[PDB]
């Protein structure tokens, strides 16, 4: 999971 | 006074709709790849081209070359069309989402839009879509114990979080808002009210959590979504  | 007035979405065409799509950004805005946005672009492509959008995508655009567009667009007859839709996949932070090269504020692509620039999208649905960042918080996990209109009428803003926070991305089967968003798309868009279908959107973000983490710390976070509506009838998308 990344952030945006 | 109808409280059950729909929008007229009787017209020879649905619409419109654009997504802008960035996966990598200027190297000196120091801005990390986004992968898994191509994803919720062909996502995105396909429950809207379902719903009769004529989609429309452009991919890691320049503000100049994103402003220009988005004026073009603004600026060709919606006569004949239910509605418009404008998508934005990207980084932001405060009001802003960024281009390859540069920040836009939200508010210089919508006013484009409004009813004084856009006279064949007056009394029309007007919708944006953005899946991006809105600050540096990172929410956290609980549990319970003559009628002439506005200028400024008929838009839907449907922000993938709420402000001033992260919004969440998978690598792979791209971002938590655009998945769920797109999910309902496919089962209730063709028969739910659009707002309707957005809060569902909202619950269905709000149960994702952040799974695995290199940083231990964001473990269990959290994200819900925003959507503000100036819509003055209820929309819906009926097979046309
Ligand atoms: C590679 As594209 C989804
Ligand atoms: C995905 As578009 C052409
Ligand atoms: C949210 As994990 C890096
Ligand atoms: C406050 As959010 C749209």
């Amino acid at each position: 999971v990344e952030i945006d | 006074f109808d409280p059950a007035e729909k929008y007229k979405m009787d017209h020879r065409r649905r619409g419109i709709a654009l997504i802008f799509n960035h996966e990598r950004f200027f190297w000196h805005l120091t801005l990390p790849e986004r992968r898994g946005t191509c994803a919720d672009r062909d996502n995105l492509t396909r429950r809207f081209s379902d719903l009769g959008f004529e989609v429309k995508c452009f991919n890691d655009l320049k503000a100049e070359e994103l402003l220009l567009k988005i004026h073009e667009v603004s600026t060709v007859s919606h006569a004949d069309a239910d509605c418009f839709v404008c998508v934005f996949l990207s980084h932001g932070e405060g009001n802003h989402i960024y281009a390859y090269d540069a920040k836009i504020e939200i508010q210089t692509l919508t006013g484009l839009f409004k009813g004084d620039k856009c006279h064949s999208l007056v009394g029309k649905p007007k919708i944006f879509i953005i899946q991006a960042c809105r600050g540096n918080q990172h929410d956290v996990p609980v549990i319970p114990l003559v009628y002439t209109l506005p200028a400024g009428a008929d838009f839907l803003m449907c922000y993938s979080v709420a402000e001033g926070y992260y919004s969440h991305r998978e690598t792979v089967n791209g971002s938590w808002y655009i998945q769920d968003l797109c999910e309902m798309l496919g089962k209730y868009g063709s028969s739910l009210e659009f707002t309707e279908l957005l809060t569902l959107v909202n619950r269905k973000v709000s149960q994702r959590r952040v799974d695995f983490c290199k940083d231990p710390s964001a473990i269990g976070k959290k994200q819900v979504p925003c959507f503000a509506s100036m819509l003055t009838k209820k929309l819906h998308f009926f097979p046309k």
